[PDB]
């Protein structure tokens, strides 16, 4: 009957749909590889989808996926076993090298622009008409690392203008240079800003930005990467 | 075996239990100590379930059903064929679930991300525990739990419901449903919003978030924002399930009568209780 | 403890954003509204502006007419007494015409006519608002996802109070406007058709509802888990994969064996939610037109 028809029909629809859904999520990081980077033998039942090309705003060109994949940065890792499936140990300083939970991707060295073509993110000093409207203004508060030692002082807030959002705290270190600190990895308190991931001694290692009034996708990744990695790698210095 | 960008992430560490012992992968999958735990609990449980199936004398999945002990057994142990098997199976499920959560924690650490996912999952686990542990205890027999079978479980739902009248009147049930509906609404929108920006009209450039933000202000005069809608989603979801637990944990424990009748409180407020006319006067 | 990013710990404000202009008729957009710092702790604090236009007004006017046409009926039931009105608010009900009138538009007002008026108002209200979702997108050059997603919802509503009442031969088969009454109608609709738990569309529909919660839980917690690497900035992540997208995909690959991309995850999303009322609509449509009792149907399968 009709009902039987409809339901049998639907289970068929649903199956080609999953198939669709699945092949679309195969647009990045495919095809699969062996730990040595050579193409892996068994890529699953699903074919790579036919490529699609994105036209990036503000004349930044195009992106076609799937496409040639490459890390475009050295990886300082060495195998710890003779068969597949085991960890790869950092061969240096994982933090300094950017592997592990400290990994960063070779994104572009161009900042994200808003709908109009201006830099999406800005130090608040250069963002005409922006003020802390609620909560504790961090600016001026010392910054404490997981080792409970003071590392610097907030000397500005880098805001996201289109979303009127605090993205990073800029921090002034003992030598007078500054670093960005992701907003998402610090606790703003009444008399201090506490950073659990980094011990005071690692703030200097936080990668620097080439221009003082801009951050690029590449530098966001290298920073967030680094600060995140502290959680696993600063661990010996963290006390509470 | 690895995604084109996976290797630099596959470093040692992050394990909660047992150091480097189980710190490794099997194909795409991460094992970890709890990798093993869940496997063991999952193996055992499925076994017991098959064992129930022979005692039942059917291999047909639409028929197979593992029932809790009958009320006469209260919160004591029961013979295998008479409810023990379900009790173990329930222990094993719990073991599986919790372990699966703790593995999520272990992966979280290795990758250096937040614990929001293990977190949210614990709500699912807590809803399940409400229906097979917290409610039966409080009620006083494993027998109030739902049976493990594809349709028999739908039956428990239907019977348990109709016991208190039309269950629609359970007030926390009303609230729990509003989230389920609301969440789906919001998942519908979020998905649609991002896709429409990433896949504009033919030949146009990728829209920007500002476009997205704009699209909604134009539509319903307000845009909650990208950190927003994601905070929203997590919340509606967790809330739906939170109220779902609540509506059950109260049902049969502190309220055992017809749910519709509980509304008489409102209608019988002394200031309008006796005023004639309307529906109730 | 570590910061979780469920609530902002510092609010910042700037000049009211009047938004992108592209092809939008700017004469129609309103003025910026105030800013809720309340809202600001969760998401954006800026209210408005909003776009009026012709369809917005028609929609918005029919919308109120519907609501009010029901409202006067409730008062007429309450004996115009504000006390009764409050006491009995969820008990009042605007019911469709009796089965006697069939698909007739001639039912007396106290006997079903008023229901038709209200519905007519809702019909126009809803469709105009649909056209509104479409146009608003067109004017920004965006995909029409939202309008199509919306159409799914519309499907179930169309079926409940219009398509099914018409295929059954009478308006009496439609849903009454009322809080407790539409609950009862639902509960009763299942009883009559032999328990909707045997309607496999109903069962499918529940799977996608349950799933929507499962997914929006998964997606939300994930994006929050990696917002420490600017995860929420999904459009740029699509355009240039960040570590965020990577950690996201990998956490999931390592847990359950496969994974999404940032554009990908949102396709999972729109389809999981859209299938709820899509399947739903179908389950209800066959109910009572082709299948009288899902249990009997369940025994044979035809
Ligand atoms: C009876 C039911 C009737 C009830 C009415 C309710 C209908 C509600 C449907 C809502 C659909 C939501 C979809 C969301 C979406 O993608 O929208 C954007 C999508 C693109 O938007 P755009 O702005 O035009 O383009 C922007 C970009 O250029 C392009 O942007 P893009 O890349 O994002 O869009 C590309 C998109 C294009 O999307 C579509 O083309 C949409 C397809 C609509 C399908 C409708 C489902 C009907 C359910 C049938 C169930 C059977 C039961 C009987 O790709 C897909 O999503 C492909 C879908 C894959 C389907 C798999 C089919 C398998 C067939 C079986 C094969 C055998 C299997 C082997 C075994 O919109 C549409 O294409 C419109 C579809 C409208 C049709 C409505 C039906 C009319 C009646
Ligand atoms: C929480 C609310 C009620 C209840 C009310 C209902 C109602 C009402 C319905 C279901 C439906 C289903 N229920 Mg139930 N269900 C409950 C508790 C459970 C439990 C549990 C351990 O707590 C589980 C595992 C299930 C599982 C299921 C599926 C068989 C089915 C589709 C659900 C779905 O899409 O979810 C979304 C999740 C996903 C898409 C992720 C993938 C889920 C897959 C499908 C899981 C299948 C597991 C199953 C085959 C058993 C495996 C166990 C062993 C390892 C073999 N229910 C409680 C008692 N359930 C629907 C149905 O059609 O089944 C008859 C239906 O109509
Ligand atoms: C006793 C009750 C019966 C039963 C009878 C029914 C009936 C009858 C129906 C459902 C339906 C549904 N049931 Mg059932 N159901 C039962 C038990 C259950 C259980 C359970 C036991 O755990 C669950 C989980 C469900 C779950 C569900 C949903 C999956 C499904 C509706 C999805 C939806 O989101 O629509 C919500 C979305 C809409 C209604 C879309 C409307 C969109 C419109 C356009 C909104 C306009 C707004 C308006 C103009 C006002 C404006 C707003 C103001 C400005 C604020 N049922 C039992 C067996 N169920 C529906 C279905 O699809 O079944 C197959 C349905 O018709
Ligand atoms: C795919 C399935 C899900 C879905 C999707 C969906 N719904 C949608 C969309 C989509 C994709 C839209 O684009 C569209 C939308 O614009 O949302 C922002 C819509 C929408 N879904 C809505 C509601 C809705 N969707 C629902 C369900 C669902 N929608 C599904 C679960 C439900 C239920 C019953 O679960 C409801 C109630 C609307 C918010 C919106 C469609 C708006 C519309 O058509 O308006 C027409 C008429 C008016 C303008 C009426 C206004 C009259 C009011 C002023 C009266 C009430 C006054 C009241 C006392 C006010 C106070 C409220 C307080 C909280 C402050
Ligand atoms: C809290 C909000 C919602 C939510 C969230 C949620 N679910 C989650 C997560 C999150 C955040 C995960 O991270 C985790 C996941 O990895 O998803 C891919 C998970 C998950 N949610 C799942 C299912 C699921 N979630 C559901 C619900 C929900 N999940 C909510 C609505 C439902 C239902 C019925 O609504 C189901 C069916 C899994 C796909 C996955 C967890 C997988 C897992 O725990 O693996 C460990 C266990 C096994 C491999 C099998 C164990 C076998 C048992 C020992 C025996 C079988 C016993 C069982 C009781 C029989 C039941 C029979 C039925 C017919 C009744
Ligand atoms: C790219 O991104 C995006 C954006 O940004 C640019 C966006 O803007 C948007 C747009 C999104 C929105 C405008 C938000 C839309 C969300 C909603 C429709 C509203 C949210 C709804 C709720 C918070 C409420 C839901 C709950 C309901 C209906 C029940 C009400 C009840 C209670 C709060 C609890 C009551 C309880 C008590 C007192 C306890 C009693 C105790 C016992 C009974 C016991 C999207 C989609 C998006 O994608
Ligand atoms: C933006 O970012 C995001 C991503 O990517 C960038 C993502 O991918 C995802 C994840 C989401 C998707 C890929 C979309 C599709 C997902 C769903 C519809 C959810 C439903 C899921 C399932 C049905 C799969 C359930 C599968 C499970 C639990 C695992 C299957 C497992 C097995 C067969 C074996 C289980 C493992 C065992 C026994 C232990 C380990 C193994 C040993 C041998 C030991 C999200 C949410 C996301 O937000
Ligand atoms: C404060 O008092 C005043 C008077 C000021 C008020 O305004 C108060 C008002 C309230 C008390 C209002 C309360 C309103 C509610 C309780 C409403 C509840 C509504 C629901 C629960 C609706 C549920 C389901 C509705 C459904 C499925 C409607 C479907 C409608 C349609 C598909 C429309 C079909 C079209 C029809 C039959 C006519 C078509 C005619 C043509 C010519 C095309
Ligand atoms: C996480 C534990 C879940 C267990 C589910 C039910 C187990 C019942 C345990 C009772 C065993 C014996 N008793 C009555 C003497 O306590
Ligand atoms: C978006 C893809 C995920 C879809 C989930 C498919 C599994 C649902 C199984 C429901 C069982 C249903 N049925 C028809 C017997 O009632
Ligand atoms: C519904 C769950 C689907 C998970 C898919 C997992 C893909 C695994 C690919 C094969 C890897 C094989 N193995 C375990 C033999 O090494
Ligand atoms: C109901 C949800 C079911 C999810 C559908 C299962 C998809 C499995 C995809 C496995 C992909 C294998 N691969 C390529 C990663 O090895
Ligand atoms: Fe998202």
């Amino acid at each position: 009957d009709l009902a039987s028809l409809a339901i049998y029909s639907f289970w068929i629809f649903l199956a080609g749909l999953i198939y669709y859904l699945q092949t679309e999520n195969m647009r990045e990081g495919y095809p699969l590889e062996n730990e040595d980077g050579t193409p892996a033998a068994n890529q699953g039942p699903f074919p790579l989808p036919k490529p699609k090309t994105f036209i990036l705003p503000h004349g930044r060109g195009t992106l076609t996926v799937p496409g040639p994949e490459s890390e475009d940065r050295p990886i300082a890792l060495a195998r710890t076993a003779v068969s597949e499936g085991f960890p790869h140990a950092p061969t240096g300083d994982p933090m300094k090298d950017g592997v592990g939970p400290a990994s960063w991707v070779a994104r572009r060295d161009l900042p994200e622009l808003d709908g109009h073509g201006h830099n999406k993110i800005k130090p608040m000093k250069a963002a005409a008409g922006f003020h802390v409207s609620a909560g504790k203004n961090p600016i001026g508060l010392p910054v404490r690392g997981c080792d409970l030692e003071i590392a610097g002082k907030v000397v500005d807030i880098w805001v996201d203008i289109p979303e009127q959002m605090a993205r990073f705290l800029e921090v002034e270190l003992k030598d007078g240079s500054t670093r960005l600190l992701p907003m998402q990895m610090v606790k703003v308190q009444s008399n201090r800003v506490h950073v659990n991931a980094l011990s005071s001694d690692l703030f200097a290692g936080i990668p620097t930005i080439k221009s003082p009034t801009e951050v690029t996708l590449l530098e966001e990744d290298k920073i967030c990467g680094y600060v995140a990695g502290g959680l696993m790698y600063a661990a010996p210095k963290r006390k509470s | 075996a690895l995604l084109s960008f996976e290797r630099k992430y596959r470093v040692p560490g992050g394990t909660l239990v047992g150091g480097n012992l189980f710190d490794f992968w099997v194909g795409p999958f991460y094992v970890g100590f709890f990798g093993v735990a869940t496997f063991f609990f999952a193996a055992l449980g499925i076994i017991l379930i098959a064992w129930s199936a022979v005692l039942q004398g059917t291999w047909n999945p639409q028929l197979i059903s593992v029932y809790p002990p009958a009320l006469e057994y209260g919160l004591g142990g029961a013979p295998l064929a008479k409810g023990g098997l379900w009790q173990i199976i329930t222990i094993c499920a719990t073991g599986a679930f919790v372990s699966w959560a703790l593995r999520e924690v272990e992966i979280c650490r290795k990758l250096g991300i937040g614990y929001h996912i293990p977190f949210a999952f614990a709500f699912a686990i807590l809803a399940y525990l409400t229906l097979v542990l917290f409610r039966p205890v409080m009620m006083g027999a494993w027998g109030y739990a739902f049976p493990y079978g594809i349709w028999t479980h739908l039956d428990w739902v239907s019977n348990t419901g109709y016991t208190y009248g039309n269950f629609h009147y359970n007030p926390a049930h009303m609230i729990a449903i509003s989230f389920f509906f609301t969440n789906a609404l919001a998942l519908a929108l979020h998905g649609a919003l991002v896709l429409s920006a990433a896949n504009p009209e033919k030949g146009k450039e990728m829209r920007t978030p500002d476009h997205a933000a704009t699209f909604f202000r134009d539509l319903v005069g307000y845009s909650i924002g990208t950190l927003g809608i994601h905070r929203l989603g997590l919340l509606l979801s967790l809330s739906a399930v939170f109220f779902s637990a609540l509506c059950m944990i109260i049902t049969g424990t502190i309220w055992f009568d017809q749910w519709v009748d509980w509304w008489q409180w409102w209608v019988k407020l002394p200031w309008w209780a006796n005023i004639p006319g309307g529906i109730n006067g | 403890a570590e910061y979780q990013n469920i609530f902002s710990q510092v609010q910042v404000r700037g000049p009211a954003d009047l938004g992108m202009t592209e092809d939008v008729n700017l004469a129609n957009r309103s003025g910026v509204g105030p800013f809720s710092t309340l809202l600001g702790w969760f998401g954006n604090a800026q209210l408005g502006p909003i776009y009026l236009g012709s369809l917005g007004v028609l929609s918005l006017f029919s919308g109120l007419m519907w609501f009010f046409t029901i409202g006067i009926w409730f008062w007429y039931q309450a004996g115009w007494n504000p006390a009764v009105f409050l006491r009995d608010l969820f008990f009042f009900s605007l019911e469709p015409p009796a089965p006697e009138y069939g698909l007739s538009f001639a039912a007396p007002l106290k006997e079903g006519g008023l229901w038709l008026i209200a519905s007519f108002f809702m019909f126009v209200a809803v469709w105009s608002w649909w056209g509104r979702t479409y146009l608003r997108a067109q004017a920004l050059g965006m995909g029409k996802h939202t309008a199509w997603a919306f159409l799914s919802a519309i499907w179930l509503w169309m079926v409940l109070g219009f398509i099914r009442p018409i295929l059954m031969g009478s308006w009496s088969e439609a849903v009454p406007y009322g809080i407790f009454s539409h609950l009862d109608w639902t509960n009763n609709f299942s009883l009559v058709h032999g328990n909707l738990f045997y309607n496999p569309f109903h069962g499918l529909s529940i799977a996608f509802l349950y799933g929507s919660a499962l997914l929006f839980a998964m997606h939300g917690a994930t994006i929050l888990a990696v917002s420490r690497f600017g995860g929420e900035r999904e459009l740029e992540q699509i355009a240039d994969r960040g570590t965020a997208a990577e950690r996201a995909a990998l956490f999931w690959r390592w847990t359950m064996g496969f994974n999404a991309t940032m554009e990908g995850i949102h396709r999972w999303a729109i389809w999981m939610a859209v299938l709820v009322t899509l399947t739903g609509g179908i389950g209800i449509l066959l109910s009572g037109t082709v299948v009288d009792n899902w249990y009997v149907w369940g025994q044979n399968h035809g």
